[PDB]
């Protein structure tokens, strides 16, 4: 298996994966149909419609009426200087017309001993009313053997310190003090008709992308081949299979002031394969016969023949040097040749492919002649060619 | 930067209307697909009804507005077969044409004379049409034969609204801080021009709902864009302050409607992504505010054959339909995971924003609804749903 | 001027015996021959003839229909190819009797001229001029024939008597020492020379805006020459050395990737000199589904793999020009720029590469890449592709 | 000489489609005495016919193709060797080439190798089992229906650089001309070695006995080439013995053959370039491309068509071919262009063909 199918495979099931992925938290947070009004997926829904026969909407109003008929935990902590402690709420009034002065009302919740060198819950116990007079409502914590307030409740009924631990400082008539405040399936993907990867399903039917809780094999059977319908699915029992292909025939396209032509769509009221050719003949290719005798190798018989009559058209060249120019175009283009190091074992080869040929015509003088001129162009050394020669006429004798 | 969203979030929404179409065989007893030559801002089906007994489909009839361009806008009174209980079968059929001065906002039949259909304009001037007099064609011309006008508003609006006990009372709406009420049935049969008998101004901003109230023919309601309804009593001689009047919502309210078995309670839908339920009794207290709608909304309308049922659209793409008896009540965790337990059904089968949509009066659990794209849908839920 | 008139009359005759004979023959041949008629059916659609002239009726018959059969695209006529394409004293021979004298540089002249370095051949297709003849320079009874194979061989050798006594054989060392002592008395690549000045502005290779290589004669101590990359691994990547200009890897300098190695096998470290050893993959023809005909690939391959190479005839500017100014009219521009000086023009020879189609979402690509100087094109996969699948890249 | 030629018109039949024909061949391969036929042929809708001395043309056969787009070129007649029964041979635009057993009246074999129109169809005399094609994409074909593959083909690199518009074998089978738009007259040979083992491996061919293709035996380099004999396009060629005879849009024929007038054309080398013009013969109104000549099995004379009407007849058996008196043969009812003539296995017979679908006919006296 080369990396080549591989990756190719990884994409084709990473771009329709990356799609439904996108489309799970769509769903989540914006789903198209509801999943418990599907026939095939209904154990979702827990319940019935029992309630509907006995209901009134006319006496819905006297729940609501009936319906109308923070947990504040200051917790202390040690303070920081060199005693007991208690919280009060301070309620500062809007000022009437006969007072000066504006109302104030200190009322203490509790003291607790806290060390230096407990807590007070209040269960909504605000008191404004709502009748545009509570100005403000602070918290003060008394202490002794430093008092100071806070304002906690805004103009516009917000918060104005955090939750968590804290501190603030005091002043009698640094030394501070520290408190807390607190408001089994078995996926097999085929694809050219190849087992790419087999895998084990982890859960039961949790669905592997969707993520949904169905009880049932059928209903995730009929989800999985409605849905992701790029995909598709078949189910045979054998421990279960699915067998997953890409399906190659998707209806992408738009499928939607302006005019258009009216239409009236109804749908429900009651419910390598490809034949290949030859490259110089365009025949028909039978498949028995395509990795064997690949075409293309084994360079035509065209460019020898050109070949042959491009030089022999040449006007001032001999009859044997044609030969063996001929000669050594057939043995370069017979075994190519680019390496220069290389040309050292090819005259060694022309020896050993065409050296019976050459006794039979008498053209070792330009054989050597044309040695002697790739040696001009430093190809080769003179021993390599002291060798071949000695070689040849060896086996000539 | 925005071209390239609403272009994927296109492609997106071809992929769920792929697969609502693949997945439709097994949530309705009936669907029909079907485009008109124009849009229809407004649809809605009339009482009207013929059952041939040889034949097992029953016909029923379609009023429909248009909203054209460089082009003469026709209301649409068109045709549907609906099978009963039996049976690939059906096609939608346009019966008459009539040209209109210019295109449609709004359009209403009479409860007591269906043949009588009020329509609104995009100018200040609504009209009133009857088809029984008009001919089977329309002219090419493109001269529209008004048969009642009505004016008194200085622009457009969306509001319009028969009275179901008084013949002739007929409430309208315009963006122009104004509510018009006309009554034909004093108008003698050569005057086809008519004044307004009365207007009502009260409102601080665009007011966008106005409606009788059925069982009390001397008030109505109506719901503005100044975050607000108003109760508005007839009997009263001050056009001015109404008989209620309630912050009803954060943000500009866009639709009311008022329920046919009981009397008191009211529904409305608002630009704040709910809508609510109030009452008649005490409008001060907020009874419920259903909030799985996305967008603004812009029609609700309650079921003729049940009273505990409820429905709603706007241009988030999805009907919503809620139900009144399931409201509050305990449910699974994964069927909390796709929406509330009230929530009844979500027909998210368009592309595009729902523009209108209504209920027939003589059939089960079946609506219709149209929207910008020209697009016109049908469909009836399975029986297994609601049982 | 007219000499030929009874000549011509003669030569008629004379053809007429001899077809009538041959006629006759062919008559012979044919008595032989026992054949059946032809035999109607019993009289959908009809065909009626009338006739023009009365005294004949008007003859029908039912018509009958013939089995269909799968068209195929237009093709033209073309030919394979591997390589690229180009197109715009006697001395007798030695082995012959009528052999005489001549000097090693009249002796050698066309072998030296028509000799190729680029390619070891002999008027090869792409080279159509040698550069230099400075290329090749560095620091008893006697036959003219003998004498000038003599005076070669103690040219190459500077008399070393015992080595022209060994290559020839028949003649000794003494008789050829005797002979001695009575003797004496964006563009395309292109070799430049100037072996006694260094590599200058006046060169072409720096005017050309390309490195230097191996085949020019300048000095081996220069800078403008492009040495070999030096990485052991497969080199496919951007930081071999060759890989950052357009060239391939070289068979000689590139000793650490091992390209070197015998050629017999296919299993190879370097992954960029498939163009040289030529391990393309086999390609194969069908009807495309968009345009016309096209390219299919049997096995799969990679991102940036080694798929093809393009080849064509090599053509100036202006003759692809009035090349495509012909085809206009047949509608078929297979045509490929390659670089300034020179294009590709593959309609009449080519490989089945060339069948790809134009299209806005492609999965190939093409890079010109120096091949030994030679501008060759590859064709590579720019995305993985599947075996039986389209090729599309933009021209 | 006097004409020595009592020809007259015996009948002139008009098809019921109004399209122009493009080709007409005789049943020379039938035998003595039986009834004659030939056939005809339009765009898509190919016609037998039957001919008696009183001019009765007897409809036979007529086969129609489904696809109605397809347009016709040519039409041949041959004999199988076993079954000894009759076939014709068609081929069109679509790239095909079909033979019909008339006997059966049916499509029995089929074959598909060329991109572009089929110009023209040849059989080899001698061996009735070859058939040549040529086709508008710069390439001739040979295939061999006994054994159902292809044999050879006649073109590549050195082939036409334009449409080819004819070829033709000689009469013993030896050695095929071509003949095209891009103004050369190319000879072939069938005789060499190769193509001599080539056909009898195509004989011995068997896909169900081996399992291996068939080694397509390509030809890039025909023995002879001129570009001179001509200037326009050259829309037909044939064999007389061992001379070439010609015709082109300049109005006349030409006699000729390869190199000197003593060069034997059986040693003619691939680089001969030397002609001669034997004779020509003179004629008007041959503008219009893809216009035919034809000659009996004798070859005793000689039939040609215009672009008017006014068909000629030149004979063959007398001498001075340039001074050969002619014939001509006029109707006032033949107001269309003639595309191709054809007569008998003896020379009684004459049939022409025209673009107004009508079909005349001349018979000796
Ligand atoms: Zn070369
Ligand atoms: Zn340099
Ligand atoms: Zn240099
Ligand atoms: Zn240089
Ligand atoms: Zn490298
Ligand atoms: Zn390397
Ligand atoms: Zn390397």
């Amino acid at each position: 298996h080369v990396q080549a199918d591989h990756e190719l495979f990884l994409q084709a099931f990473e771009k329709p994966t990356q799609i439904y992925r996108f489309l799970r938290t769509r769903n989540l947070i914006a789903p198209i149909f509801l999943h418990r009004t599907l026939t095939y997926m209904s154990h979702r829904n827990s319940r019935t419609n029992i309630k509907r026969k006995t209901f009134k909407v006319d006496d819905m109003l006297s729940k609501v009426e009936k319906m109308k008929g923070a947990h504040l935990q200051l917790t202390f902590t040690g303070f920081f200087h060199k005693v007991t402690l208690e919280v009060l709420l301070v309620k500062v009034c809007h000022k009437k017309r006969k007072d000066v002065s504006c109302p104030i009302r200190q009322v203490p919740t509790g003291k607790k001993q806290v060390p230096l060198n407990s807590l007070a819950v209040s269960s909504n116990e605000f008191e404004p009313s709502n009748s545009h007079m509570v100005k403000s409502y602070s918290l003060l914590f008394r202490v002794t053997r430093f008092v100071a307030q806070m304002t906690v409740f805004d103009k516009n009924r917000r918060l104005q310190l955090l939750d968590g631990e804290y501190e603030v400082a005091m002043q009698e008539m640094g030394p501070t003090l520290q408190f807390t405040l607190r408001w089994r399936i078995f996926y097999q993907f085929l694809y050219n008709n190849n087992t790419r990867q087999q895998t084990e399903a982890r859960d039961d039917l949790h669905c592997p992308w969707c993520t949904l809780n169905c009880r049932k094999l059928y209903s995730l059977l009929k989800h999985l081949k409605l849905c992701h319908s790029r995909f598709i699915f078949n189910y045979v029992y054998h421990p279960a299979r699915i067998d997953v292909s890409i399906n190659e025939c998707y209806d992408g396209s738009y499928a939607g002031p302006v005019k258009r032509t009216p239409i009236t769509h109804i749908l429900v009221c009651r419910p390598h394969n490809r034949l290949y050719f030859h490259s110089d003949t365009c025949l028909p290719l039978r498949p028995q016969e395509m990795e064997v005798d690949s075409e293309d190798e084994k360079d035509p018989e065209w460019l020898r023949e050109k070949t042959i009559t491009q030089i022999e058209e040449f006007s001032d060249v001999n009859e044997g040097e044609k030969e063996v120019m001929k000669l050594w175009n057939l043995h370069v283009m017979k075994h190519g040749f680019i390496a220069d190091n290389q040309m050292n074992h090819a005259c060694m080869l022309f020896v050993e492919n065409y050296g019976q040929k050459i006794i039979k015509k008498n053209l070792c003088r330009n054989f050597m002649l044309h040695l002697v001129s790739m040696h001009d162009f430093n190809l080769i050394s003179i021993m390599s060619i002291d060798k071949a020669v000695t070689k040849l006429r060896e086996m000539q004798q | 930067e925005a071209a390239f969203d609403d272009a994927v979030e296109e492609r997106v929404i071809n992929e769920e209307y792929k697969i609502w179409k693949k997945n439709t065989p097994f949530l309705y007893d009936l669907v029909m697909t079907h485009a008109l030559e124009w849009p229809s801002l407004t649809a809605q089906w009339l009482p009207d009804v013929t059952r041939p007994e040889g034949k097992d489909f029953s016909i029923h009839r379609l009023v429909l507005g248009t909203h054209t361009s460089d082009e003469q806008n026709h209301l649409v009174i068109a045709s549907v077969q609906l099978p009963n209980d039996d049976a690939v079968s059906g096609k939608i059929e346009i019966e008459i044409k009539i040209n209109h001065e210019g295109e449609v906002n709004r359009a209403r039949y009479m409860p007591q004379n269906p043949c009588i259909i009020a329509t609104k304009t995009p100018s200040s001037d609504v009209l009133v049409f009857d088809y029984t007099k008009h001919p089977s064609k329309p002219d090419p011309s493109g001269e529209c034969n008004p048969d009642l006008r009505l004016r008194g508003h200085q622009k457009e609006g969306y509001g319009l609204s028969w009275n179901p006990n008084l013949s002739g009372h007929l409430l309208s709406a315009s963006d122009d801080h104004t509510i018009c009420l006309w009554d034909i049935s004093a108008v003698p049969k050569e005057g086809k021009v008519v004044d307004a008998k009365t207007i009502f101004t009260g409102h601080t901003a665009v007011v966008e709902d106005v409606s009788w109230h059925l069982l009390h023919e001397s008030l109505f309601g109506s719901v503005a864009d100044d975050q607000k309804l108003m109760i508005w009593d007839t009997r009263s001689n001050n056009t001015s302050k109404p008989s209620h009047s309630v912050d009803a919502h954060t943000a500009e309210v866009n639709c009311l409607s008022f329920n046919p078995y009981s009397e008191f309670i009211l529904a409305t839908g608002s630009a704040d992504k709910t809508v609510a339920l109030w009452d008649l009794r005490n409008l001060k207290l907020k009874l419920h505010s259903f909030e799985s709608h996305k967008d603004e909304i812009f029609q609700v309308q309650w079921s003729p054959h049940n009273e505990t049922i409820l429905a709603s659209s706007g241009t988030d793409r999805r009907l919503n339909v809620w139900d009144l008896s399931k409201i509050g009540e305990e449910q699974s965790p994964e069927d909390a995971e796709d929406g509330p337990p009230e929530l009844l059904f979500i027909h998210g089968g368009h592309t595009a924003k729902i523009s209108d949509f209504s209920w027939n009066p003589n059939e089960p659990w079946v609506i219709c609804s149209v929207s910008e794209d020209n697009i016109m849908q049908v469909w009836q839920m399975a029986e297994n749903i609601y049982n | 001027r007219l000499q030929a008139n009874m000549g011509a009359k003669a030569l008629y005759v004379a053809n007429f015996a001899k077809v009538q004979e041959k006629t006759q023959i062919l008559n012979e041949e044919w008595k032989k021959l026992r054949v059946q008629p032809v035999q109607s059916m019993k009289p959908l659609k009809k065909c009626t003839i009338e006739s023009i002239f009365p005294g004949f009726a008007s003859q029908h018959m039912l018509m009958r229909s013939l089995n269909t059969v799968a068209l195929v695209p237009i093709m033209y006529s073309w030919s394979p190819l591997q390589q690229n394409f180009m197109v715009e004293q006697c001395t007798p021979n030695i082995d012959g009797p009528n052999a005489k004298s001549v000097q090693r540089e009249q002796s050698l002249h066309s072998f030296h001229t028509l000799f190729c370095r680029r390619c070891f051949k002999y008027d090869c297709f792409l080279h159509p001029f040698h550069a230099t003849p400075n290329v090749y320079k560095r620091k008893v009874e006697w036959t003219g024939a003998e004498e000038s194979l003599f005076r070669v061989f103690h040219g190459t050798y500077f008399n070393n008597f015992c080595s022209i006594a060994r290559l020839l054989g028949t003649k000794t060392c003494k008789q050829v020492f005797q002979f001695a002592v009575k003797e004496s008395l964006v563009y395309n690549y292109q070799p430049c020379d100037h072996p006694d000045r260094p590599c200058d502005s006046t060169c072409p290779c720096i005017m050309t805006q390309n490195f230097c290589e191996k085949f020019c004669q300048c000095n081996p101590d220069c800078q403008n020459r492009f040495p070999g990359c030096r990485c052991k691994t497969q080199c496919n990547t951007k930081q071999c050395p060759c890989y950052l200009a357009v060239r391939e890897c070289d068979p000689d300098l590139c000793l650490t990737c091992g390209a070197s190695e015998h050629w017999d096998c296919k299993v190879v470290s370097c992954k960029n000199c498939s163009i040289q050893r030529g391990l393309k993959k086999h390609l194969l023809l069908a009807p495309s589904d968009v345009a016309g005909w096209g390219t299919f690939i049997k096995e799969s391959v990679q991102k940036n793999e080694f798929i093809s190479e393009y080849c064509g005839e090599l053509i100036s500017q202006d003759e692809a020009d009035r090349r495509g100014k012909v085809y206009d009219k047949y509608m078929s521009s297979f045509l490929f720029n390659l670089n300034n000086d020179f294009v590709v023009d593959a309609t009449r020879k080519g490989n089945k590469i060339r069948f790809a189609n134009h299209s806005v979402n492609p999965n190939c690509y093409a890079k010109v890449v120096m091949v030994n100087g030679d501008h060759r094109i590859g064709i590579f996969a720019k995305r993985a592709i599947q075996a039986g699948e389209e090729l599309f890249f933009d021209y | 000489k006097k004409c020595k030629y009592s020809f007259k018109c015996v009948n002139s039949l008009k098809e019921d489609h109004n399209q122009p024909l493009f080709g007409v061949q005789f049943n020379w391969h039938s035998k003595e005495g039986d009834p004659l036929v030939f056939a005809t042929v339009g765009s898509n809708r190919v016609t037998l016919y039957e001919c008696h001395s009183q001019g009765e043309i007897r409809l036979l056969q007529s086969y129609v193709d489904a696809d109605a787009d397809e347009n016709f070129y040519t039409c041949a007649w041959t004999y199988d060797s076993n079954t000894s029964h009759p076939l014709l041979a068609v081929a069109g635009s679509r790239g095909i080439i079909r033979i019909i057993n008339p006997i059966t009246m049916q499509c029995i074999k089929h074959y598909v190798g060329h991109g572009n129109a089929i110009n023209e169809l040849k059989f080899h005399p001698r061996d009735p089992n070859l058939l040549l094609s040529v086709s508008k994409d710069h390439a001739l074909r040979l295939w061999n229906i006994q054994t159902d593959t292809l044999v050879a083909i006649f073109g590549g690199v050195e082939g036409h650089r334009d449409e080819v518009l004819s070829a033709d074998y000689d009469l013993l089978g030896e050695k095929i001309m071509s003949c095209g738009m891009d103004h050369s007259l190319k000879l072939w040979r069938i005789n060499s070695k190769r193509m001599m083992n080539a056909i009898k491996e195509s004989y011995d061919y068997n896909p169900n006995k081996t399992n291996r293709p068939f080694i397509s035996q390509k030809i890039h380099f025909p023995d002879f080439s001129t570009r001179d004999i001509h200037r326009n396009y050259v829309d037909c060629v044939r064999w007389l013995g061992d001379l070439i005879l010609s015709k082109s849009c300049e109005n006349a024929i030409v006699c000729w053959k390869p190199g000197k007038m003593e060069d034997d054309i059986d040693k003619i080398k691939p680089s001969e370039s030397n002609v001669t013009i034997l004779g020509r013969f003179d004629y008007s109104q041959c503008d219009i491309w893809y216009m035919r000549f034809s000659m009996d099995f004798w070859q005793k004379m000689l039939a040609l068509g215009n672009q008017v009407g006014k068909l000629y007849v030149w004979d063959l058996e007398v001498e001075d071919p340039h001074k050969a008196k002619c014939t001509t043969l006029t109707h006032h009812k033949c107001g269309a262009a003639i595309r191709q003539t054809s007569f008998s296995r003896d020379s009684s017979i004459l049939i022409a063909v025209c673009d107004d679908a009508s079909i005349w006919r001349w018979d000796r006296l």
